DNA sequence: GCTTATCAATTTGTTGCACC
DNA sequence: GGCCAAAAAAGCATT
DNA sequence: TGATAAGCAATGCTTTTTTGGC
DNA sequence: CGGTGCAACAAAT
């Protein structure tokens, strides 16, 4: 399922809301989530999961294609931790 | 931390949605993603990232406290692979 | 190729958010 | 809603 | 904690998805 | 609108 397909499904279920608004709402929520992370703040939705930032120390990396060294600066990368309801529902075993 | 309440209020301010429709929409949004993953489907949100399913086979574990070697049952887990656009946006961020 | 994440069990303290 | 072409983003290689 | 699984540095080419007008 | 109880959280172990 892609973002547009998600919007299509939500639209159908939220018949009282104009398809357009649903699409605008989804785009808005995703930006609010991205923006929150860029501000270095976490996200915590009970029953879905939480998003946090993980630090990566600076390091001498490589261009995997040529093998040339590249100096990389410290940084932060998004990280998702799925919630209980989501873990259970997703686990078919 | 960003919460559903905060997301709801934001839709209210930014799109003028009723505090009722806004609240329902946020919840339906997360539920719809859970449903897809629950039905073994991948979720790809361009500009953000992907929620992928991975099947794991039992592997060696233990009790972190005691140490009793207990196995990690096989299982299907949800993972998230942030996209490049989102990764670039938070690389130089700083924990607030 | 090397770095980071997954996970096990239990206790203790915090919080999203359903409910009133 | 679809159809279209251009742009954006992701996917691949290998990551 | 410790065996095991997942993710990634550069980047050009390909493929998928989105965007905006009809 | 705001107050409360608590499973879902985080983090230590």
């Amino acid at each position: 399922m892609t973002k547009s397909e998600l919007i299509e499904r939500l639209a159908t279920q939220q018949s009282h809301i104009p398809a357009k608004t649903v699409e605008d709402a989804v785009k808005e929520m995703l930006e609010h989530m991205a923006s929150t992370l860029a501000q270095g703040e976490r996200i915590e939705i009970r029953g879905f999961g939480s998003f946090s930032l993980h630090y990566r120390a600076p390091r001498t990396g490589r261009n995997p294609k040529t093998g040339d060294k590249v100096e990389l600066e410290g940084k932060y990368v998004p990280h998702f931790k799925p919630g209980k309801e989501l873990r259970d529902r997703a686990n078919i075993y | 931390a960003l919460t559903k309440a905060e997301m709801s209020e934001y839709l209210f301010d930014k799109l003028g949605l009723s505090k009722r429709d806004a609240k329902e929409l946020v919840e339906l949004f997360f539920e719809e993603i859970r449903r897809a993953l629950e039905n073994g489907e991948q979720v790809k949100l361009s500009g953000f990232g992907n929620f992928d399913l991975r099947d794991k086979n039992q592997r060696p574990g233990r009790n972190p406290k005691t140490g009793e070697d207990i196995p990690i049952t096989a299982r299907r887990v949800v993972t998230f692979r942030p996209g490049q656009k989102l990764k670039s946006r938070v690389e130089n961020a700083s924990p607030k």
